[PDB]
């Protein structure tokens, strides 16, 4: 409407900035920033010179100049427009930019993989779509494979550079009731799976090389965990966090390159983090976080004791105590947390090493609840 | 110590400043002297920080580049001696201070700059080391 409706950018502008105020956002630029692919994409996607990028309406985004449109908004205009094989445009954004267009290319490389690897990954569909999309992922990646452009160090630039390019992927995770879209890519968990089968055959072994790589992976998820006030992308980039831990579950007696324990530690602690800092249980979205973290942190706890042995005792008191206020809640979540105390302390007995582990422990709360529990540990 | 410790902290903002210190130190001389000492004992923080250290060609070493002209940053009355209130400002700056080029021939420091502008208790309890370095 902006465009040709004739709204006065500037009553637009004092409403966005309104709304990004009720939000709680700090600034419009922020707030408008958040939607910028799907702006991006959905301008491009309207197929007319007069819906170009030059013609994109960056006043919205208190931006003064379109060089500084540029500067702030470029890693994410890139891969639309490379996805898509208009080199001249990135061309001419980086002749505009005063920076060398390879440059470019290379720190937006991870965002225009998740446009492409996908497509490779997952094949056999009857859908014909996804099969143009296919083929226009092939034809961009052969592109990119040209001397010309990227030379042929794509594959260096692809080995030293996994964890943006996995991050980047399980960023796009969407099952799909009432949740809102996220971004355009909307790939579901099986092609996630396929993508990551596909980096593999030309992949958390990949990583183990390299057992730095899952403190990135799992920093940047906590950080826009983070940085999000809202509840719902708070529970997508939840359901990302699940998902990437399942997975790195599933490679355990491999060692992880050693870094078995720090991984371990790190994400016991953020799930007890999240767990702590519970707003309340009246939302059902709060609900649905809460037992996500709940079958996290018993799944991880589980593979660790049986798989391991060991590296729990240093975080059973803890486990144990974040555990025990949460019975007072309500029976959906205190089914849970019995049942893992119980997997924790009552069938665990056979286990000499955390023995002494439950032995030196803090008594649990006089209540009928507790009766099993309170009973094996004056036992034990 | 304190890095691992610290490690486990809710806020997500010190831990890649503690994790960016574990990279930093631990690719040292003094890392290494460290390493070899160490892992003849028990304790899960050589476990915690296998992944963090690497097996390179050339170990990593801090640039001492000496300022034209020291004790100019540190000679300020205003900096030594903070308000009634805002301690925390007051000993960042102080510790930020003497991070820049005075003295601190020790390698591990000039490492520590992030944990410090992150954290105020790291900066508490850091200053004794750097005056009596210098």
């Amino acid at each position: 409407s902006v465009k040709e409706n004739g709204l006065e950018p500037h009553l637009v502008k004092k409403v966005l900035e309104k709304v990004s105020e009720t939000f709680g956002y700090r600034r419009l630029e922020d707030f408008m920033a958040s939607h910028l692919d799907y702006l991006v994409l959905e301008w491009l996607n309207l197929q007319d010179t007069e819906y170009n990028l030059s013609s994109f309406p960056f006043i919205l985004l208190n931006y003064t100049n379109i060089e500084d449109f540029y500067r702030s908004c470029y890693k994410v205009l890139i891969p639309h427009l490379v996805i898509r094989s208009h080199f001249d445009e990135v061309k001419s954004i980086a002749n505009q930019i005063q920076e060398d267009w390879k440059s470019l290319l290379t720190d937006c490389f991870p965002k225009i993989l998740v446009n492409i690897l996908p497509y490779f990954a997952y094949e056999g569909t009857r859908d014909s779509g996804m099969a143009q999309q296919r083929e226009t992922a092939t034809k961009v990646y052969d592109m990119l494979k040209s001397e010309n452009l990227l030379g042929k160090q794509i594959d260096h630039l692809f080995i030293s550079n996994l964890p943006e390019i996995v991050v980047e992927l399980l960023m796009t995770l969407h099952e799909p009731d009432l949740d809102p879209a996220p971004n355009p890519p909307h790939f579901p968990s099986h092609v996630i799976k396929a993508t990551f089968a596909y980096i593999s055959n030309c992949i958390l072994e990949i990583l183990s090389k390299s057992p730095d790589s899952y403190q990135k992976i799992l920093l940047a998820i906590c950080e826009q965990a983070a940085e999000t006030n809202n509840v719902y992308k708070k529970h997508r980039i939840l359901k990302i966090y699940h998902l990437f831990v399942s997975l790195l579950l599933k490679d355990i007696k491999s060692g992880l390159g050693g870094a078995w324990a720090f991984v371990l530690r790190d994400v016991i602690y953020t799930l007890i983090h999240y767990i702590n800092q519970r707003p309340s249980c009246i939302m059902d979205v709060s609900l649905r976080s809460f037992s996500l973290c709940c079958d996290l942190l018993s799944q991880v706890c589980q593979t660790a004791v049986t798989y391991c042995k060991d590296a729990l005792e240093n975080h059973l008191h803890v486990i144990v105590g974040t555990l025990i206020p949460l019975v007072y809640e309500q029976v959906e979540v205190q089914k849970q947390v019995l049942d893992l105390l119980k997997y924790l302390v009552i069938d665990n007995k056979d286990n000499e090493n955390l023995y002494i582990t439950i032995k030196l422990l803090d008594p649990f709360p006089d209540h009928v609840v507790f009766k099993d529990l309170r009973i094996t540990q004056q036992k034990i | 110590t304190y890095l691992n410790n610290t490690l486990v902290e809710d806020c997500v903002k010190v831990r890649s400043a503690a994790v960016t210190c574990l990279k930093n130190i631990l690719a040292t001389k003094t890392g290494h002297s460290f390493w070899e000492i160490y892992k003849m004992t028990t304790d899960p923080m050589l476990a915690y920080l296998q992944p963090f250290r690497t097996s390179r060609k050339k170990f990593l070493e801090v640039p001492r580049f000496d300022k034209e002209n020291p004790f100019e940053g540190l000679d300020d009355i205003n900096l030594w001696i903070p308000l009634s209130e805002n301690h925390d400002i007051w000993i960042k700056t102080l510790t930020c201070a003497f991070l820049d080029s005075g003295g601190t021939k020790c390698e591990i420091l000039q490492l520590l700059k992030p944990m410090c502008e992150v954290k105020t208790d790291f900066c508490q309890t850091v200053l004794p080391y750097l005056i009596h370095d210098i």
